[PDB]
RNA sequence: CCCAUACCCGGCCGUCGCUGGCAGUCGGCAGAGCGAGAAAGAGAGGGACGCUACGCCGCGACGAGUAGGAGGGC
RNA sequence: CCGUCGGGCCCGGGGGGCCACGCGUCCAGCGCACGGGGUCGGCGGCGAUGUCGGCUACCCACCCGACCCGUCUU
RNA sequence: GGGUGUUACAGCCCCGCCCCGGCAGCAGCAGCUCGCCGAAUCCCGGGGCCGAGGGAGCGAGACCCGUGCGCCGCGCUCUC
């Protein structure tokens, strides 16, 4: 809890980060995503073939979630544009840091 | 591969999303619609401020 | 056989068109149309006849060559670029120019040309430049316009027309050219009080005068 | 239709579309 | 017969407390005060001219004694006036406080 | 609103990994492909460069350092 | 019985948009380009005895940084 | 200024009936009285830095030797 800031993304975050972010552990390698033929190659065993498929896969966490998302790479975000208001202490009492539930979709707009 | 983004990139996300297409001809004609209409209903109201 | 009619669909947004991939198939009546699918020349020579062969084959090869490059797509050679325009530059507007040596000068604008350099013209008997290119880069706009909608600006002047050739001489077809166009205008900028006043003026900056704080 | 193995047989139907 | 460019003093160089980066040059135009003012001078091409010694041939006429050193305003800086410039030689450090010109010419108007 | 050698983007160096790729320079004894989402067959009744293979080439990721250890030094 | 811009390729029956286009039978070439990483098939000046270029290497000036190395030692 | 009290020659607040009275409009260009957002989102402009890489093939193909704007991807015209 002191190291991270969680919450519940929106669709519309969910779209950004895969476009702009996306990069498949294909191979042990990061690779973007830059066709499609990258997804089925690698996720066709699952039904997912291009990267609305990939997208319904993660924002409605399905029966393939964990082949799905072990597949994206770790999301390089920016530093915040912006600046964030406390790094250490929780979300709550003022800070950065903690469960800021719908509130993290206002944070990635501006790390992403 | 020079990664370019879908989001700016137009022709990237058709080569990816190819609905995104249809989805981005949609809501420019109704875009053009609703302004179309709010228009109309700014202009009758002007009409009906004088009688 | 047929005449090319122009596009159906207008372009809504660059890259995007009006009209859906199944509402033009019904559009170009596509639906009823199911279409079912050197070197060696001989010259005579006075013997016999001898055939000579095109391009023979080079005659000096360098001891390395560079490679072929790889092809790229956007990139356009300066005469097929668009030619953009500040949207406050019309036709009648006066300019001022900056950087070159009639800067300073309230000179005129009157067209556009094909490189995108501008056509304007202070009227020699007011501001000393005559018919002359200008980029519109280095160009203040001004707020003021006049009606140059009806005057007959020639055709043969263009790009290449101002080009530089390689001791400067004023030519005759520069005289000519000049009283036609300053036949016209003349009479159209004294139609204003004091503006031909306003143009003999040079433009400069004096002490509490800040750009960004008056607007033109 | 989009099956590489088994859907041969069947856009052999679009191929006549052109047609 | 006229001045043409705007008045400038080179505050400084992009410092921190204890670090300056001489790639980037902080300019105080004269008038403006405000981060809202300096919309009209992003891009303006400046310049900081001096004069020296030896004769240096000049564009356009004779050989003189002064040289410039050619730069551009890149973005706005703090929140009162000042602004960034990048010069394609880092300013020398005995121009500060001494008056650099920014022209006008790739105006957006 | 200010800025760290932190984070994102781009360049370059190097290391590490893919125990990656290349002997296919197969030419009038010729016919120019193996980027292809899907266990397997382009199967028979006159033409640049290259490949000191201990060479060359492509991708990713990574880079603090005393004592100490090893490797390479055209 | 009511509610739902509900769900059923919006069940079935009486102006705007559809990646919808063969009959029959059974239960293909030309071009444009947000497209696998910059090009111009765009230009302008000054140049034979005082000018041009020389990151670096000589001197000086300035802003910022910066305490003297080896060693034992927490 | 003070006293009185209930609209009086000002107003305020509450209840019911007035079709939730009716009418604009609507998280408002009265550009700021207060929200959260975009598969319920698209357009357009400006400034700054960078351009790394360098033989990607197309077509006549065995009935012929050309051409180097070529893959993917979007849709343009003609063969009505």
């Amino acid at each position: 809890e002191p190291y991270i800031a969680w919450g519940y993304p929106n669709l519309k975050s969910v779209n950004e980060l895969i476009y702009k972010r996306g990069y498949g552990k294909i191979n042990k390698k990061r690779i973007a995503l830059t066709d499609n033929t990258l997804i089925a190659r690698s996720l066709g065993k699952y039904n997912i073939i291009c990267m609305e498929d990939l997208i319904h896969e993660i924002y409605t966490v399905g029966k393939h979630f964990k082949e799905a998302n072990n597949f994206l790479w770790p999301f390089k975000l920016s530093s915040p544009r912006g600046g964030m208001k406390k790094k250490t202490t929780h979300f709550v009492e003022g800070g950065d840091a903690g469960n800021r539930e719908d509130q993290i979709n206002r944070l990635i707009r501006r790390m992403n | 591969v020079l990664k370019k983004n879908p989001l700016k990139n137009l022709r990237i996300m058709l080569k990816l999303n190819p609905y995104a297409k249809t989805m981005r001809r949609n809501t420019i004609l109704r875009q053009a619609r609703n302004h179309k209409l709010r228009v109309e209903r700014a202009a009758a109201a002007l009409a009906a401020k004088s009688d | 056989k047929g005449k090319p009619h122009c596009s159906r669909n207008p372009v809504l947004v660059r890259g995007i068109g009006r009209y859906s991939r199944s509402a033009m198939y019904s559009r170009k009546a596509l639906y009823k149309r199911k279409y079912a699918a050197l070197a060696t020349v001989t010259k005579p020579v006075g013997g016999g006849t001898r055939v000579v062969k095109l391009r023979k084959m080079p005659r000096y090869y360098p001891t390395e060559d560079v490679p072929r490059k790889l092809l790229s797509h956007g990139k356009k050679p300066f005469s097929q670029h668009v030619r953009k325009l500040r949207a406050s530059i019309t036709p009648g507007t006066i300019l001022i120019i900056l950087t070159g040596r009639h800067r300073g000068k309230r000179v005129v604008f009157l067209k556009q040309l094909s490189s995108g350099l501008l056509l304007v013209t202070g009227p020699l008997s007011l501001n000393r430049v005559p018919l002359r290119r200008t980029h519109q880069k280095f160009v203040i706009a001004t707020s003021t316009k006049i009606d140059i909608s009806g005057v007959k600006i020639p055709k043969h002047l263009t790009d290449a027309y101002f080009k530089k050739k390689k001791k400067y001489e004023i030519t005759e077809q520069r005289k000519v050219d000049q009283k036609a166009v300053d036949s016209q205008i003349l009479p159209k900028i004294k139609a204003v009080p004091q503006l031909q006043g306003y143009l003999r003026s040079v433009f400069a900056l004096t002490n509490g005068v800040y750009p960004h704080k008056l607007v033109f | 239709i989009a099956h590489p193995k088994l859907g041969r047989r069947a856009r052999a139907r679009i191929a006549r579309g052109l047609r | 017969s006229g001045r043409l460019w705007c008045k400038a003093i080179f505050a400084g160089y992009k410092r921190g407390l204890r670090n300056q980066r001489e790639h980037t040059a902080l300019l105080k135009i004269e008038g403006v005060y405000a981060r809202d003012e300096t919309e009209f001078y992003l891009g303006k091409r400046c310049a900081y001219v001096y004069k020296a010694k030896n004769n240096t041939v000049t564009p356009g006429g004779k050989p003189n004694k002064t040289r410039v050193i050619w730069g551009k305003v890149t973005r706005a800086h703090g929140n009162s006036g000042m602004v960034r410039a990048k010069f394609r030689s880092n300013l020398p450090a005995k121009a500060i406080g001494h008056r650099i010109r920014v022209m006008l010419y790739p105006s957006r108007i």
